[PDB]
RNA sequence: AUAUAUUUUAGUAAUAGAUAAAAAUAUGUACAGUAAAAUUGUAAGGAAAACAAUAAUAACUUUCUC
RNA sequence: GAAAGAAUUAAAUUAAUAUAAUGGUAUAACUGUGCGAUAAUUGUAACACAAACGAGUGAAACAAGUACGUAAGUAUGGCA
């Protein structure tokens, strides 16, 4: 006898994060063996094309006009908006950064090329 | 031999060059080209056999043409017809091709390239759709200042903007540059060259240097600053330099304030934008408008609100970048603005 | 043994070294990289010494 | 490379921005081929060209007269059929290919005085055989190519391997010419008057030969080769001589129409038309 | 190195090749070269008009014919059949030949079968 | 086996500077069958060719309008038609 | 026309185009393009070598012209 | 009315992808070409996915240096 007792581990690849879910940066949105899904408003595609959060914020998937045929993964900075965004309204933007209150931390700031 | 005749037609439209009109029409070639300053190099040339016959053949066959188009350009009333008649008369002709090739455009002289007589406008409006124009383009969507101030821009007039009260230099600034706080200390000076036919007498312009990235704290995003707003400017075809020569303290609705920014709070784009005015009929002479003065403010500025308040079309536009320096606060001390603010080197 | 390894030894004279995989007789394998000690990007080269699989060098002068 | 999705970004514009333009890479590329001032430059009309004169004048008047199909309509080509949407399934359904064909074939217009027939661009195909043996009967094969034409010939390859002719891929093997214009119009005019009068038993062009659409073809020995001027001139410098395929194409929209074309400018037609 | 057959071979390689056959380039003057340019494009002018004329007389003659098919239907149904037949074989004569450059000894021919 | 000539290393034309190959051709006078004469841009040097077998004497291209030699030559004196009939009986075959 | 001297040419070798589905540098970046099959033909060529051809132009811009 | 350009629409991923099979790929990830041969570099890597541990995977950002690109930017090996 001879049998065909062989296979790999299935690879775990579906949605990692969902419509309306919140994110943080970094946090993988989806696995995916090609682009099934597409890296949308403010989301990365890494070397698996696996889509993931450039910022905090709010994962929506959508389908854009001006990519008919391809589906969306993109995160909404709020939950106010429409992740399909208007294209000729400015692009919503997070500023992401603290000021230095503390006037040490300032200086040494400043100092620091 | 219409191009031979200056009674009617403009000065500007004949080389000014006497030994180079000479070379171009003579019945032999026994002369040498002007180009060639050097005894040793003229020497060394030799023009293709052949070419003075069929030259001024050539000619001939489009100055008759020429001519043809004037019979028509002089009975049409319409303007822009006539205007199109007109380039459409001496666009081919030789010596108008060897004005505006072979000399500068963006500082003409009036007497070889007047921007008043048509023909020599639509070239310039070629050449800057040639290449300037697209430049531009690329500038504005690259770096996303249209969207993000205001919604596109159709690009009719080619603008250029210079920093030359600051530091001495002289430098036409290349759109999306990256600008020392001392080579943008005081202000900038424009040249709108518009191409397009528009009345000179009535037209008005307003210039606004809007500063999108300028970081909000309260909404965790950032807001416009109006650093610099000029109205009811007098553009003409040739004389376009906007300098405070020109402009009255009544046209200043925001007095230039420098870029300023601050460490860690990332670059920030300055995009100059080019409006005209509506032109209203029935009123001889140019139509002012007043801004109210406390409604706009400069701290938050919404570009695309005040275009439609006073129904501006943007025509024109320019934008270069700055980023925190070491002068900065030198800048700021000698303006009397604040110590200014230092971020976190980490977008947390 | 088909692909065997070697050490790139930095030119500047820091003694960092970074090692990579070759085929047998491959040619000499010089690389610009990144030496820490020096804080710049300098040549690599092979501080051992090994055999090549010798290729004619091609003339660009026409000969004969 | 942090990954391989192609996407490229809308634009917020109407202006086309030429890429070219805006680098300082290339800046004798910037000019046109056409331009006095490229590298590129070539005199194109040179002289008056004979047959194409004769076309303009003579033939092309005759060719639409000829062509007048009164109230004729347009004959729309087999076309990739769509599905009845008498089920779901035929939602997002690809088309039925054509009928007949699996291609596509196009329209046939009626002839009017825009688009008469006329000579588009002859190809002269010589693939040597012999040449899977010796490399050098390729060049052989392209010199005799560009001493026929006048044009710089470019060389064939084997495209296919096969064991039962002895054949690799990848071997230069003949070499091929697209001429046009006027080099293509005295290549046929001396064809006309030369070479294909020296050819003994020549009936002519088959009527059977050509496209569906308003091409035509025939081929040369390697015999009627020694008949060009060229070759002809100094038979001890050719020795060898390899023949050749000629393929004319025409702005016909039809067979016969490009055949009757042909035949304006003397090439006889012999065997039974389809 | 080399055989006879070879060294032919490369000769005639030459001849096609364009290594050290061609000569500088095409440098002109600024007036030259706008003397070049105004040559080209009224070259280019005059034949855009001849086309335009040769094209103006085809469409004519094509209007002619309509108006003459038409006239024909209308009067003589069995005259406009004969004239609007398929001439699909319709070969021209061998004796149109192409126009020479200079004309032969005998000029013309006035008999013939 | 396969007869060839290896190739040297290939000489880089830059972009832009590539030149069209226009080959040295002369002008030469093609004078057919009949004395009709036409100019044809060609590359072997010669100015002047005459043409025997032509388009403008082949029967198909105008159908309205040596040993053999040495035989007439060396029976020229019998004068070899009157002969046809005299030696030609249709009966054996 | 011919002699000597001093040079110059002849080492004869392919791409001429941002080349684009013959073969060849398999990782970077910049710019650009589209394959295949099947069908109709064509010198040896044949089911099977190579080359050609095979969906639609409404609107837009420029040019010439009635 | 004609010529040229810009192109758009339809179809196609059945070819091709160093290599199995699957998913993806013409907006090309496929193919050609210039430069290059550098990012098949150096220290910190959060946060995720997966996950008994050992391991495995994607990876923002900070800092040093490099290559290409007018620029925007892209590159910490290869469509996965
Ligand atoms: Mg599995
Ligand atoms: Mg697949
Ligand atoms: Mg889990
Ligand atoms: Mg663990
Ligand atoms: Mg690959
Ligand atoms: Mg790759």
């Amino acid at each position: 006898s001879r049998t065909s007792m062989k296979d790999s581990a299935g690879r775990r690849l579906g949605p990692k994060k969902y419509e309306g879910q919140d994110v943080s940066t970094g946090e993988i949105i989806m696995r995916q063996r090609g682009t099934k899904f597409y890296p949308g408003e403010n989301v990365g595609i890494g070397k698996d094309h696996s889509i993931f959060a450039l910022e905090p914020g709010v994962v929506r998937y959508y389908l854009d006009p001006f990519h008919p045929k391809r589906k969306f993964i993109g995160v909404a900075l709020r939950r106010d908006l429409k992740l399909p965004s208007p294209h000729f309204e400015p692009t919503v933007r997070r500023f992401g950064r603290f000021e230095l209150t503390n006037k040490r931390a300032a200086y040494k700031e400043e100092n620091s090329i | 031999h219409i191009w031979s005749d200056f009674t009617t037609r403009p000065s500007s439209l004949s080389i000014q060059s006497s030994k180079v009109k000479n070379y171009l029409f003579q019945k032999k070639a026994s002369l040498d080209p002007p180009s060639i300053s050097r005894r040793s190099n003229r020497i060394k040339y030799s023009p293709p056999e052949h070419i003075d016959e069929i030259f001024r053949m050539s000619y001939d066959f489009l100055e008759q043409r020429s001519s043809k188009f004037y019979e028509l350009a002089n009975k049409t009333k319409n303007p822009l017809k006539k205007d199109a008649l007109l380039i459409k008369a001496e666009i081919n002709n030789p010596e108008v091709q060897y004005n505006f090739q072979f000399n500068n455009k963006l500082n003409n002289v009036k007497d070889i390239i007047d921007y008043d007589v048509p023909v020599y406008r639509h070239l310039g409006k070629q050449h800057w759709e040639s290449y300037g124009q697209m430049l531009l383009m690329q500038r504005l969507e690259t770096l996303a200042a249209i969207p993000d101030t205001l919604p596109t821009l159709v690009p009719r007039a080619e603008v250029n903007i210079k920093f030359p009260f600051s530091t001495g230099v002289n430098k036409w600034i290349e759109p999306g540059e990256f600008l020392s706080s001392n080579v943008t200390s005081m202000r900038p000076i424009f040249k709108i060259q518009e191409y397009e036919l528009v009345n000179v007498e009535k037209q008005l312009y307003t210039v606004l240097i809007v500063n999108p990235d300028v970081p909000d704290l309260s909404n965790d995003s950032f807001k416009t600053a109006l650093c610099y707003g000029l109205v009811n400017i007098n553009l003409t075809y040739n004389d376009n330099l906007i300098d405070p020569r020109k402009f009255h303290s009544s046209n200043i609705i925001a007095d230039y304030l420098p870029p300023v920014p601050e460490k860690n709070a990332g670059k920030q784009r300055f995009v100059v934008w080019v409006f005209r005015q509506p032109l209203i009929e029935d009123k001889q002479g140019p139509n002012m408008l007043e801004i109210d003065r406390k409604e706009l403010s400069r701290d938050d500025f919404d570009i695309r609100q005040f275009t439609k308040k006073y129904n501006l079309t943007a025509i024109g536009a320019h934008i270069w970048r700055s980023e925190w320096d070491a002068k900065v606060a030198a800048v700021r001390e000698k303006y009397g603005l604040p110590p200014g603010r230092v971020f976190s080197r980490v977008r947390r | 043994s088909k692909n065997s390894v070697i050490k790139l030894l930095s030119t500047a004279a820091s003694g960092y070294s970074r090692y990579i995989s070759i085929k047998k007789g491959a040619p000499l394998v010089t690389q610009v990289r990144y030496d820490p000690v020096v804080k710049r990007h300098v040549l690599f080269k092979e501080a051992k010494k090994r055999k090549v699989a010798e290729r004619k060098p091609l003339d660009f002068l026409r000969t004969a | 490379p942090k990954s391989a999705c192609s996407l490229v970004k809308p634009v917020h514009h109407l202006v086309k921005i030429d890429k070219s333009k805006l680098s300082p890479r290339f800046p004798e590329l910037k000019y046109d081929k056409s331009d006095i001032r490229s590298p590129g430059f070539k005199p194109k009309d040179t002289h008056a060209d004979r047959l194409n004169d004769h076309y303009l004048n003579t033939l092309q008047s005759d060719l639409l007269l000829i062509n007048y199909s009164h109230n004729a309509a347009v004959v729309k080509g087999l076309k990739q059929r769509a599905w009845s949407g008498d089920s779901p399934y035929h939602l997002n359904r690809p088309p039925k290919n054509p009928r007949g064909s699996k291609a596509q074939l196009p329209d046939i217009h009626p002839i009017k005085w825009s688009n008469i027939p006329g000579l588009e661009s002859v190809v002269i195909n010589c693939f040597v055989r012999e040449a899977r043996e010796n490399q050098l009967l390729a060049i052989t094969a392209a010199l005799q190519l560009q001493q026929i034409t006048g044009c710089k010939p470019h060389p064939i390859f084997s495209k296919n391997d096969v064991p039962t002719w002895k054949l690799r891929k990848g071997h230069q093997m003949g070499a091929k010419v697209e001429l046009k214009g006027k080099e293509m119009s005295q290549f046929l005019s001396t064809l006309t008057e030369i070479v294909l009068p020296r050819i003994r038993e020549y009936k002519g062009i088959s009527n059977q030969s050509g496209n569906r659409f308003g091409g035509i073809s025939f081929g040369l020995t390697a015999e009627d080769i020694k008949f060009f001027p060229e070759i002809d001139a100094n038979q001890d410098s050719w020795p060898k001589t390899f023949g050749m395929h000629i393929n004319i194409n025409t702005s016909a929209q039809l067979d016969y129409q490009a055949r009757t074309l042909l035949s304006g400018f003397q090439f006889p037609f012999f065997g039974e038309e389809k | 190195s080399l055989s006879p057959l070879a060294q032919r071979v490369v000769t005639q390689l030459s001849v096609m090749s364009a290594s050290r056959k061609q000569p500088k380039l095409l440098k002109l003057a600024r007036e030259d070269l706008i003397k070049h340019q105004t040559i080209e494009k009224c070259w280019s002018i005059y034949q855009q008009q001849q086309r335009e004329r040769r094209n103006l007389q085809l469409e004519l003659q094509y209007k002619s014919i309509e108006r003459s098919m038409n006239l024909l239907q209308e009067l003589s149904p069995r005259l406009f059949e004969a004239a609007n037949a398929s001439e699909k074989g319709k070969r021209f004569p061998m004796e149109m030949k192409v126009p020479t450059d200079f004309p032969p000894n005998t000029l013309w021919h006035y008999n013939f079968r | 086996t396969r007869i060839t000539l290896p190739r040297r290393p290939a000489k880089k034309i830059q972009l832009g500077k590539s030149r069209p190959a226009i080959y040295h051709q002369f002008n030469v006078k093609m004078e057919l069958s009949d004395g009709s004469v036409v100019i044809r841009r060609s590359q072997y040097p010669k100015g002047e060719i005459r043409l025997i077998q032509d388009q403008r004497n082949n029967p198909l291209w105008n159908p309205s309008r040596g040993s053999l030699d040495r035989f007439n030559k060396r029976y020229s004196s019998l004068f070899s038609t009157v002969e046809l009939s005299e030696e030609n009986k249709k009966k054996t075959q």
